[PDB]
RNA sequence: GCUCAACGGAUAAAAGGUACUCCGGGGAUAACAGGCUGAUACCGCCCAAGAGUUCAUAUCGACGGCGGUGUUUGGCACCUCGAUGUCGGCUCAUCACAUCCUGGGGCUGAAGUAGGUCCCAAGGGUAUGGCUGUUCGCCAUUUAAAGUGGUACGCGAGCUG
RNA sequence: CCGCCG
RNA sequence: CGGUGAUUGGCGCAGCCUGGUAGCGCACUUCGUUCGGGACGAAGGGGUCGGAGGUUCGAAUCCUCUAUCACCGACCA
């Protein structure tokens, strides 16, 4: 569960999730799991996909998570009326736009990278795809 | 017509003196129990030298009723009091070794033949 | 002797509990011998010890024979239990057993929890909301799951402290004769060392290895 | 009379017991008292074998 | 010269109870029930780490993921405050199928008996008592089985209280 | 005045 | 649940509130008294203040949450 050590403010606004992504290229490794769909990605989902990728590649090659959560999601307790403040910071998500390369790996064959990324993307809410790095 | 919460006298010498029917066995929602009918009973009274004690739950079969049996010619044999023979709780064999009072022809089957050999009349 | 053995072995004698004697001696002591193979060595110390000497606290010089019981357990300090959820936590929500409010007229708040391990069943019914009954029923789930954990720890350790506590004189090992002829003898392995001072300075290693070598056969 | 400690033990064994005497340390089958060989007073006036005087 | 700080400051000077209560109003505003939603709850499915002697997928299924139902606890206050009578029992029911029984199947870690799980199927059936106001639950003894829900948590111009 | 125990 | 008030030596409490400056009693250690033990004297040690993070030159102390503990309220239908 990745989470910001010593963040500035405790809570933050909801906001929107518009636009396309920024890190749209495989830059560190050679095989990448990219996002076709929008949505949020919790730290639990990110650690679950990372555990699937590590257990699939059996601790070979390098693994890059190209997203950190850094957005506090609050939640109101239940049997509690509306108003009377703001809910407690319960989990942390990372906003994900289409085209965001979520994961990267290197040092693994391509078909085993495809299987590791399939086992990853089974555990994520958003639609993904497998992209390869390219020169220029 | 033995139903539940019905007190019965005891025909054999098994030690009980008055029992109470708590369950008419065999068939859901069953109201009554005729003569050749197994019931579940509790022992509400016993003799001190009995094989069974007061407050035990075991099995019995009726041998006499006041409502009485009806023969195929239309005859009816009404006794004076409802009596029962205390059987075993699982093997359905009588506890005692003797039988007081008469029984009917409706105890003609192998288990109740073991009963009916010991009976004085039929 | 036991601290001079533990520190020569390199172990750590922590001395959890202690109680002095009135004139001389001790009245009770409970040690913690931090070591790798600590209980594997100190299995050989279970049972009473016999000391035959002349008491310096005497005046007549009577031979004083003395008996000190030694109970030595292995410690755990495990405390490793978090949840149970891999089985079926069979829960139930029902109207609580109460009057004097709108609980009997309107809604159900009470929570029963049933476990397949050892049939732990817990009721929480008195907090005006079903959700806090689930949360406090989880707290009183752990508040007896940890208790039964201590019950099973204690039930194992009671078998440990009652393994061989029925033999008559065979529970008496380690006669430390000082006054007439000065020999230490073990009464289960039949070995003996005639220099009792080197034994009392902590060289019970031969008496432990002979014990394990006998109980291995 | 049974002691107040034993009455508290009985109440706590009826009400969700543990039987703490199992967790008591088991005494040996013999007696562990202090054995002292006799003094010169005791041996000098023990009067054994009671042989008459001449 | 005012913590006239309830800070555009009614007076220089002021706390409570009311189930003994009363009036004027409000569905502008709560309790019940309906509505909207579905966090929660329940039911189902996706991935498969692992358990299952071997073997992910007979049976389970972690980390996580996606739905359905309206079905628990809720959220909101849309209907009703010129009145929509609550819980439980009795009597009488009717529908759903996410089937307890009977009926038909596939797989089985299915020898047989008896099971486990899933698929099809709603024609009929689906206890009596002890305790408690209890629904529920526990217990006793049965039963082929003692189904889960909807119906103003069915049913007081039908009864009880 | 105070002076318990073995 | 929140509201409200505490965690200081091995124990029970101070000190906190006012920012620099941790002590009381028991207990412990050594010596003395005594045949010895207690009692009593005489010397001596004892904690970096629940945890973490900020204020400030500086925090046991001022705030901020997190843990633990105890009290109070958790209502009307």
């Amino acid at each position: 569960m990745l989470q910001p050590k010593r963040t500035k403010f405790r809570k933050m606004h909801k906001g929107r999730n518009r636009g396309l992504a920024q890190g749209t290229d495989v830059s560190f490794g050679s095989f990448g799991l990219k996002a076709v769909g929008r949505g949020r990605l919790t730290a639990r989902q990110i650690e679950a996909a990372r555990r699937a990728m590590t257990r699939a590649v059996k601790r070979q090659g390098k693994i890059w998570i190209r997203v950190f959560p850094d957005k506090p999601i609050t939640e109101k307790p239940l049997a509690v009326r509306m108003g009377k403040g703001k809910g407690n910071v319960e989990y942390w998500v990372a906003l994900i736009q289409p085209g965001k390369v979520l994961y990267e790996m290197d040092g693994v064959p391509e078909e085993l990278a495809r299987e590791a990324f399939k086992l990853a993307a089974a555990k994520l809410p958003i639609k993904t795809t497998f992209v390869t790095k390219t020169v220029m | 017509m033995i139903q539940e919460q019905t007190m019965l006298n005891v025909a054999d010498n098994s030690g009980a003196r008055r029992v109470m029917c708590i369950k008419v066995l065999g068939g859901s929602h069953r109201r009554y129990a005729g003569v050749g009918d197994i019931i579940k009973i509790t022992i509400k009274e016993a003799i001190p030298r009995g094989k069974v004690k007061k407050g035990d739950v075991l099995k019995a079969v009726v041998v006499r009723t006041k409502k009485g049996v009806r023969r195929p010619d239309g005859s009816v044999i009404r006794f004076d009091g409802n009596a029962c023979v205390l059987l075993n709780n699982n093997s359905e064999q009588p506890i005692g070794t003797r039988i007081f009072g008469p029984v009917t022809r409706e105890l003609r089957s192998e288990k109740f033949m073991k009963i009916i050999s010991l009976a004085p009349e039929v | 002797m036991y601290t001079r053995w533990g520190e020569r072995r390199g172990f750590k004698v922590e001395t959890l509990d202690y109680l002095p004697g009135d004139e001389a001696g001790i009245k009770s002591v409970t040690l913690l011998i931090k070591g790798h193979n600590a209980y594997g060595y100190l299995k050989a110390e279970k049972g009473v010890h016999r000391l035959v000497r002349i008491s310096p606290f005497d005046s007549s010089g009577r031979r004083h024979t003395s008996f000190v019981s030694c109970e030595v357990m292995p410690e755990f300090n495990d405390e490793i239990d978090i949840d149970i959820r891999t089985e079926d936590i069979k829960v139930d929500t029902y109207r609580a057993s109460g009057a004097g409010g709108p609980h009997v007229n309107t809604t159900d708040s009470a929570v029963r929890i049933t476990h397949l391990p050892t049939n732990v069943v817990v009721t929480c019914q008195t907090e005006r909301s079903q959700i806090k009954n689930r949360e406090r029923a989880m707290k009183m789930l752990k508040a007896k799951l940890y208790q039964r954990r201590i019950e099973e720890q204690q039930a194992e350790l009671d078998e440990i402290r009652g393994e061989q506590k029925e033999i008559g004189w065979g529970s008496q090992i380690r006669s430390y004769v000082f006054h007439p002829y000065s020999m230490v003898k073990d009464h289960r392995t039949n070995t003996e060392m005639g220099n009792v001072q080197a034994v009392m300075d902590g060289d019970i290693d031969t008496f432990i290895d002979a014990y394990l070598r006998s109980k291995l056969s | 009379a049974k002691s107040q400690a034993k009455k508290k033990r009985g109440h706590r064994l009826r009400n969700g017991g543990r039987d703490v005497l199992l967790s008591r340390g088991s005494t040996p089958s013999f007696s562990t008292h202090g054995r002292m060989t006799k003094s010169k007073k005791e041996i000098l006036n023990k009067r054994k074998h009671k042989n008459p005087y001449d």
